[PDB]
């Protein structure tokens, strides 16, 4: 099967508490899937980092071990606002410097808060991440009031989307896994 | 970060055991039939089925990702079994949430 470096964008925000805790939904989610990836190659990596507290934090560079990547998030912080822009480009670097090259390169960004971007701001990035052949799964979470957010995440997709290769998944507040599993960030 | 040896202990927090009836990982030692917190003697599928001694109300199970061990039924506690990881890298410890 598909060989491929992961970094996941978790959502730590002060936001993650209202709407199971919104981050203990994302946790075992975020547990699921690396699960699924390390399950799937041996040779997959899997990468996490945080988008809030006192700004973006890399809990682990993309290793195959899934004993550190779930040991990185036991006893998270939650607080402060995502830096979505600073968690992309840091992503990004840490798959362009993965060791084994023949690894695909796929950034998963839980955006379960405002987002505080222009359009034209987020295609942007969405461009950059693909002349740098990265995929983007975006998982929306969270409607906090916000019916500009999932506009301006469906227009970071466009930008970055290549091959179907990148995918969004809306979730009502009203099972994020279950969701998921079906969804081709699973599949 | 706690390590017994070169064992890492990896705390996990789950809503419910049924998560890892879907985790590629875990759903191939958990046995989902067995009433009580669980560890394995090896990593056979579905290894986990020896009885923790004196659980704490929220433990739902240990996973020793390699080596073997001893496998008996209420003889070791959630602490002692720390010490016989055997070559596990990991000892997998997972928790029902709040």
């Amino acid at each position: 099967p598909v060989l491929e470096a992961t970094m996941i964008c978790i959502d730590n925000s002060e936001w993650m508490r209202n709407g199971p805790s919104r981050l203990q939904a994302q946790t075992e989610a975020v547990n699921l899937l690396c699960g699924a990836k390390t399950q799937s190659n041996p040779e997959n990596t899997v990468g996490i980092l945080t988008m809030a507290g006192k700004g973006v934090r890399v809990l682990t560079t993309p290793t195959s071990d899934l004993g550190k990547i779930l040991a990185c998030m036991h006893g998270l912080d939650v607080g402060g606002e995502i830096n979505l822009t600073a968690a992309i480009q840091i992503a990004q670097l840490a798959l362009k410097h993965r060791q084994n090259k023949n690894q695909r390169q796929r950034i998963i960004v839980f955006a379960g808060s405002p987002i505080k971007y222009e359009k034209k701001a987020l295609e942007i990035v969405g461009k950059r991440l693909k002349k740098n052949s990265v995929s983007l799964d975006i998982v929306n979470f969270g409607e906090d009031d916000d019916e500009e957010k999932p506009q301006k995440l469906e227009a970071l997709l466009t930008a970055v989307n290549n091959n179907d290769g990148s995918h969004i998944v809306h979730v009502p507040s009203g099972a994020l896994s279950d969701v998921l599993l079906s969804t081709p960030v699973f599949t | 970060e706690e390590f017994v040896g070169d064992m890492r202990i990896v705390n996990v927090n789950l809503s419910n055991i049924d998560i890892l009836k879907k985790h590629e990982t875990f759903k191939k030692y958990f046995d989902f039939t067995l009433t009580g917190p669980r560890y394995n003697g090896n990593i056979a599928e579905f290894a986990m089925i020896w009885k923790i001694k004196n659980p704490p109300l929220n433990l739902l199970g240990v996973f020793f990702d390699d080596g073997t061990r001893d496998d008996e039924d209420d003889k070791y506690i959630l602490e002692e079994l720390k010490q016989i990881g055997n070559g596990a890298k990991n000892m997998y410890i997972f928790w029902q949430y709040e």
